[PDB]
Order: structure tokens, then sequence, then C-alpha cells
């Protein structure tokens, strides 16, 4: 009957701080303890630093000693974790845990979902999308692939549907990919019959909320 | 510096072991825990106090610890077990932190192989009319996931201008891959045709495209 969640995702250029947040249901004033984990892409967890309730007191990873900072709200139930000079290493997933009792010592019995915060030196930059057109070169058994090319954003995330949401059996949206200029690109694809390919009328609905920019394009042969 | 195998593997229905390793100020002083992570999931606890578990947890999972080191078993594997599996303990030594284990990924066997389907697309015209050109080339439905992608500038290969993902596990549970070639418009229109080779299980597949022929 406790839940925890965290804030939303973070984009930070190297050298300044951020500052995420955790907040607990049931509660709310705390008898237990609050921990902060991050996990680096393809790594193990990492434990950051714990506050204990009451006493206030703070415990912190050695690594993390001196530019991590974790506080507590008692009269909202939420606590803090603040990271400063950010590098790019600091990029992570980010969970909130609390633990079976008051100590830190003991297991973490409840987490968050998470929240990622990424460290890049890009801008926030809105995607153009180009039609990866059917052709002859996609058409065998009476299927034909189409798609939609979003390239060069920042940050994550985009989303991708297909007339206005009509279209879903059948639609493959990648994974992006981040290239040396550190902005993303990704695509999306839709297969459909051969037949349909001229009478029928394909649109892909591109949205991109971070620099506020939706696009809509038609994909046609 | 809690140390786990990289990798475990079984048929369902079997019975398999991840160990961790680690010192007497961690492991041999204080109490284990496991956890498991499912692709896109908040931690779950599975096992705590070395051998207890909580309420909520299938009777399956098992835990043990013995002298300086502990080990998780589960028995019966079924498919949804596949997940990264970490040992977490409490390291007592003047350093005073919560340390854990590298993790240890767990498979399961049979799924049947299969072969790859191939997409590539040129450039559209209003990248070029952008004077930018990326070919495209994707790749889906494969298993296991693991290709080798390579380029052709008509019969010679090009390493310079490639980007390819890592693959990555799609929602039908098999394996999806993009890559990416960025050229100059005249780079494009220099060449008679390009080709992404896609190579999975010792086969190749291979599409080619040329500037509007």
């Amino acid at each position: 009957q406790v839940q925890l969640v965290e804030s939303g995702a973070e984009v930070k250029k190297p050298g300044s701080s951020v500052k995420v947040s955790c907040k607990a249901s049931g509660g709310p004033f705390r008898s237990y303890a609050i921990s902060w984990v991050r996990q680096a892409p393809g790594q193990g967890p990492e434990w950051m630093g714990g506050i204990i309730p009451i006493f206030g007191t703070t415990k912190y990873a050695p690594k993390f000693q001196g530019r991590v900072t974790i506080t507590a709200d008692d009269f909202a139930g939420t606590v803090y974790m603040e990271l400063s000079s950010l590098r790019s290493e600091d990029t992570a997933m980010y969970y909130c845990a609390k633990h079976m009792g008051y100590q830190v010592r003991e297991t973490m019995d409840v987490w968050g979902k998470g929240t990622t915060v990424t460290v890049s030196s890009a801008s926030t930059k809105g995607p153009s999308v180009f039609p990866l057109a059917p052709s002859s070169k996609s058409t065998s058994g009476g299927t034909a692939a189409l798609g939609c090319l979003v390239k060069d954003y920042f940050p994550e995330p985009v989303t991708v549907s297909w007339n206005s949401g009509a279209l879903t059996s059948g639609v493959h949206t990648f994974p992006a990919v981040l290239q040396s200029s550190g902005l993303y690109s990704l695509s999306s694809v839709v297969t459909v019959p051969s037949s349909s390919l001229g009478t029928q009328t394909y649109i892909c609905n591109v949205n991109h909320k971070p620099s506020n920019t939706k696009v809509d394009k038609r994909v046609e042969p | 510096v809690l140390t786990q195998p990289p990798s475990v593997s079984a048929a369902p229905g079997q019975k398999v072991t991840i160990s961790c390793s680690g010192s007497s100020s961690n492991i041999g002083n204080n109490y284990v825990s496991w956890y498991q992570q499912l692709p896109g999931t908040a931690p779950k606890l599975l096992i705590y106090d070395n051998n207890k578990r909580p309420s909520g947890i299938p009777d399956r999972f098992s835990g043990s610890k013995s002298g300086t080191s502990a080990t998780l078993g589960i028995t019966g594997l079924q498919t949804g077990d596949e997940a990264d599996y970490y040992c977490g303990t409490w390291d007592s030594s003047l350093s005073a932190y919560v340390v854990f284990g590298g993790g240890t990924k767990l498979t399961v066997l049979g799924q049947p192989k299969a072969n790859p389907t191939v997409t590539l697309f040129p450039p559209s015209s209003e990248e070029l009319q952008a004077n930018k050109a990326t070919l495209v080339c994707l790749i889906s439905d494969f298993y296991p996931g693991a290709v080798t992608v390579a380029w052709k500038a008509d019969g010679s290969p090009v390493k310079a201008g490639v980007e390819t993902t890592k693959p990555s596990k799609q929602s039908n549970n098999k394996y999806a891959a993009s890559s990416y070639l960025s050229l100059t418009p005249e780079q494009w229109k220099s060449h008679r045709s390009y080709s992404c080779q896609v190579t999975h299980e010792g086969s190749t597949v291979e599409k080619t495209v040329a500037p509007t022929e």
C-alpha cells in the first residue's frame, strides 16, 4: 500500500546541475529510509546515497561524495536528489527506492519506475521528416513496405503514428540511432498489401514534444 | 565490487543457479538480496536476508549464502523468467556503502531460427533537395538477435559514414536492427549502385539500390 513515483526526464548540458524528485503515497511522513540508485546503460546498478527518516541524517556513496545532495520535505512526502557538475558519464536511469525499515543497511523492497537524465552538449532541435517511398524494390508477395525517416532531432523521445491513429496492425517503429553529431534519427515502417498501394493513402504523424513540433507527412510512390 | 557470471542459460522446466562472489567486508558479514529486472521495469525484490522471500514471490525462487558468496536458484523456469539478475548487499568497511553485482542475463533455450527480412530505401528526393543523402537499411524478424551489416559502393566496401544500432527484441519476441549510411548528394549520384549486406547465422541477404536507375 506504499508507492513511489519520480519526476520526469531531464536533459542537461555538461557542468550544469539537475534536481530529481521522488513522491510517496501512503506515508506521507516517513518511518523508512529512502535511497537513490542509478544505472548507466548496460551496467550494474550503482548506489548514490540515502536519507534516514526523522533524524534526517544522510549517507553518500564514496564515488559521489561532495557532488550529490539528498534532501527531504516531510510535509509533502517528497525526497530530492541533486547532482552537480554533470559530465557525460552521469547519463543514466535514476531510481528512488525505499528500505524495509529505517536503515540504508537494509533490503530495498519497493522501487519507483525510474527516470532518465541525459547529459549531452547538444541543443534542442526539431526533426526533419522524409518519406521512404514503396517502389518496385520493396514489392513482393503482394506486400509493400513504406515508411518515414525522422532525421536529426534532440532530445528523445519522438512519437510516430499512422493515419492519425487508424493504422496499427502491421506497424514497426525502429529504435533510434545516435549519430556522432549528438543528434538522433529513427525510422518507422508500415507493412501493407501491394494492391491497396495506389488506391490507398498513407500518412505518418511525427511528434517531438521537446521542441514543440508536429509534422504530418504523406508517403507516396 | 561484487562478481557474478555475465550470463546463464537453460531449457524451460529446468533448474538454474546464479552465483555472486565478494569479500568478508560485504557478503561475509552482511545479508544478501536478489533483484530481478525485466526489460524496462523497476527492479523487483526476489529474495532478502539471504534466504527469505517476500509475500508474492513464487516459491520456485530460493536463496542461500555460504561463507563469502551467495547463490540464487530458480526451478521450473518459465520463459517469463528471462531478465537481468542482480545481487546486492552492504559493505561494512570504512567505505560504508551499498554495493551491487555485475548482473547476469538469464536466457531461455529454444525459439526457432528465424532468417531476417531486409528492406533497403535510397535517399528521398526532398532530402537530396535539402542537400543531404541517407540510405536506410531496415532488418526485422530475425532470431537469434545477432547480425553484422556491411555496405558496398558499387562492388567495393565503404566503412566511412556508417551508423548501425544494437539489435533489439521487438514485441513479437524476434529482433530488429537499423543501419544508416550518410552521403553527399554528389557521392550518391556518383556511383552505379549501393548495397546493404546482412549476415545472420552464416547466411547472407543483400539488397541493392541505384540513383533512380
